[PDB]
């Protein structure tokens, strides 16, 4: 790591997010407001992804 | 917890040579490269040179080239600095320094005054 | 000494519910 | 080589008021590749700001640094009695890093 060298050699911080899907009940998800559930009609639902 | 104790002050005649040591402890000596800075009394700081503690690759200053030489003892976790053919105005407080948690400036030593 | 383990050690392989079906 | 000049060698100010320091460069320096130094009398120099905007650990919020390219400025909002020391500017954008000559604050 040289700070006096060419730019393609200077250190970069990399974080890799690896996702395991279907492996267990879903627990990590974004801020989405929920609503009440309506029965006996075809509705476009989203249950834990 | 990190402490660096350098060698004592030196008084010498013009043209001679001087070597200054600095012992290191509390960190992996090989992991952080060492840096040397000179500061004459009343003047500013001037960087002296670099030597990595892993492989020993070299990058000296043009002004001081042909007179300065750093070596490190990994077993004793101690850094050295050899300087030959001194002149009068080179009388200064000599610091050893490794960057830790900072790009530069970390761990400046207690200083060694070489009087020529 | 050794014994023979008969019809043992079966567990739910995938935690997904299935019924009235044969799954490999 | 890039040379540094700080316009005020010493600033005589009563504690409580506004102080400003300058330190410019001759050839352009990346903003990230910068730091700022405070060297107490008889103690090793201490990094006040690095990255030309970001403080180090244990630095009071009264300090702050800014600037990019060649011209750089250090800000001190409130002068406390212990703050009276010497301050060094340093850039390490390319090859040899060059340090400052220092600026003293007087009561």
């Amino acid at each position: 790591f040289q700070p006096t060298n060419g730019v393609g050699y200077q250190p970069y911080r990399v974080v890799v997010l690896s996702f395991e899907l279907l492996h267990a009940p879903a627990t990590v998800c974004g801020p989405k407001k929920s609503t009440n559930l309506v029965k006996n009609k075809c509705v476009n639902f989203n249950f834990n992804g | 917890q990190v402490q660096l104790v350098q060698s004592g002050a030196e008084v010498k005649k013009p043209g001679a040579s001087v070597k200054v040591s600095c012992k290191a402890s509390g960190y992996t000596f090989t992991s952080y490269a060492i840096s040397w800075v000179r500061q004459a009394p009343g003047q500013g700081l001037e960087w002296m040179g670099w030597v990595s503690a892993y492989n020993g690759n070299t990058n000296y200053a043009q002004k001081l080239q042909g007179r300065v030489t750093m070596t490190t003892d990994t077993s004793t976790n101690t850094a050295y600095m050899e300087l030959r053919s001194l002149r009068s105005d080179d009388t200064a407080i000599y610091y050893c320094a490794i960057p830790y948690s900072s790009v530069t400036f970390d761990c400046w030593g207690q200083g060694t005054l070489v009087t020529v | 000494a050794y014994t023979n383990s008969f019809t043992r050690g079966v567990y739910y392989p995938d935690k997904v519910f299935r019924s009235s079906v044969l799954h490999s | 080589e890039i040379v540094l000049t700080q316009s005020p060698g010493t600033l005589s100010l009563s504690p409580g008021e506004r102080a400003t320091l300058s330190c410019r460069a001759s050839q352009s320096v990346s903003g990230t590749f910068l730091a700022w130094y405070q060297q107490k009398p008889g103690q090793a120099p201490r990094l006040l700001i690095s990255g030309a905007s970001s403080r180090a650990t244990g630095i009071p919020d009264r300090f702050s640094g800014s600037g990019s390219g060649t011209d750089f400025t250090l800000t001190i909002s409130r002068l406390e009695p212990e703050d009276f020391a010497v301050y060094y500017c340093q850039q390490y954008g390319s090859s040899r890093p060059t340090f400052g000559q220092g600026t003293k604050l007087e009561i």
